[PDB]
């Protein structure tokens, strides 16, 4: 189960 | 054993008003088990191992939803990175991510990973503490400031310690299994009274393997030629190692193959 | 920074003249991921060469496996031509059954 990157983006 | 999961994510911008291509590949113990690719006709996560064919469509749908999330996060990131590096439009750029967890045989987290790269080079990475960031670059400092302000690390830590671990565990119950190398040594002329001996290992899984040459006991780390382990194309792997020896002296040289599928390391020599 | 492809050409099974087999062209350590890979039989492009999906390694570099069905003979010579932006001219690596 993969990650869901939070904001903020890069 | 030292079980692992990884997700390897890539977005690649292309010239000419196109959206960035986004690809995510999931690995369990270095075997690819899922894949999502925005270029496909219906972008969705797909099983890439047969032991995944037992999940219901809610799994695929959930994961596919996350992927659309990542796509967008990557797309905006890519745009920001253009500006951070003062780069022109109509170029081609890559943002990559690696995420995942290492587990013990007690099912306990060992290490969590989260690393980004821009153009194939380290950009930023969550340290082993799972609280602080290492920025590679000038640009990445700005990203590091954002993520310190926001507490981003907390989010990634919870994922790496929770979901990543729990799901790795489930995927493994869903699936240990190895193929031992078949080894042989081949003999190859050179000139100047010398001969190449080439110890081959074939048909082995997993891909981790060590090949040594001995001159009557002593290991030849130095004079030995290797090749990078390579896929046979059928799920298994190949490797060889070779030494140049004097002609007639062949029987003095012993190849050893070490692989976790083997009850003992294999030991072998040139057999005419 | 560009990174230059490393290439191995080799068969799936120990080659035996006249017996069908698979010839691999395993291309690694490259960046950017755009790449063109051809496999040639006696200097002429083999049609309909399979290409694995592309992946990348722990060091960020990309890799890919090309393959085709083939039946090695005594004299048929096989190669793998790689065009990539890290290199001025395309790299051709010839199959050596001993390697
Ligand atoms: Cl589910
Ligand atoms: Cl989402
Ligand atoms: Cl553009
Ligand atoms: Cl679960
Ligand atoms: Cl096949
Ligand atoms: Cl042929
Ligand atoms: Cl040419």
């Amino acid at each position: 189960s993969g990650p869901s990157n939070t904001p903020p983006e890069i | 054993g030292p079980h692992s999961m990884r997700y390897f994510e890539t977005a690649v911008s292309r010239p000419g008003l196109e959206e960035p291509r986004y690809i995510s590949v999931g690995y369990v113990d270095n075997k690819e088990f899922v894949r999502f690719d925005s270029d496909a006709e219906n972008p969705r996560y797909e099983p890439r191992a047969p032991w995944m064919e037992q999940e219901g469509p809610e799994y695929w749908e959930r994961e596919t939803q996350k992927a659309k999330g990542q796509e967008q996060w990557f797309r905006v990131s890519l745009r920001n990175l253009l500006g951070y590096y003062n780069q022109s439009a109509g170029g081609s750029h890559t943002l990559q991510q690696m995420s995942g967890c290492d587990l013990g045989s007690d099912w306990r987290l060992l290490r969590g990973y989260l690393q980004f790269a821009y153009e194939g080079r380290d950009y930023i990475a969550l340290n082993e503490d799972l609280k602080t960031w290492t920025a590679a670059d000038m640009a990445a400092q700005i990203t590091r400031r954002k993520w310190e302000q926001s507490g981003a690390a907390e989010h990634y830590k919870a994922y790496l310690e929770g979901e990543c671990v729990e799901w790795l565990h489930r995927y493994l119950k869903n699936g240990l299994r190895t193929d031992s190398p078949k080894a042989h040594v081949t003999h190859h002329p050179r000139s100047k009274g010398e001969v190449t001996l080439r110890c081959w290992a074939l048909g082995f899984y997993p891909a981790d393997i060590t090949l040594t040459w001995q001159l009557n006991g002593e290991e030849l780390t130095q004079d030995m030629e290797l090749v990078e382990t390579r896929p046979a194309g059928d799920g298994t792997f190949q490797k060889w190692a070779s030494v140049v020896v004097p002609l007639g002296k062949e029987q003095n040289y012993t190849c050893r193959v070490y692989h976790e599928g083997l009850p003992e390391p294999l030991t072998l020599r040139w057999e005419p | 920074i560009q990174k230059t492809p490393q290439i191995q050409v080799y068969s799936r099974h120990p080659p035996e003249n006249g017996k069908p087999n698979i010839l691999n062209c395993y291309v690694t350590q490259f960046h950017p991921p755009h790449i063109e890979i051809q496999m040639l039989k006696n200097g002429k492009k083999i049609p309909k060469v399979e290409m694995s999906d592309m992946s990348f390694s722990k060091d960020w570099s990309f890799y890919i496996l090309a393959h085709t069905e083939f039946t090695p003979t005594e004299t048929d010579t096989y190669a793998c031509r790689v065009k990539h932006d890290s290199m001025a001219e395309p790299k051709t690596v010839y199959w050596d059954r001993d390697m």
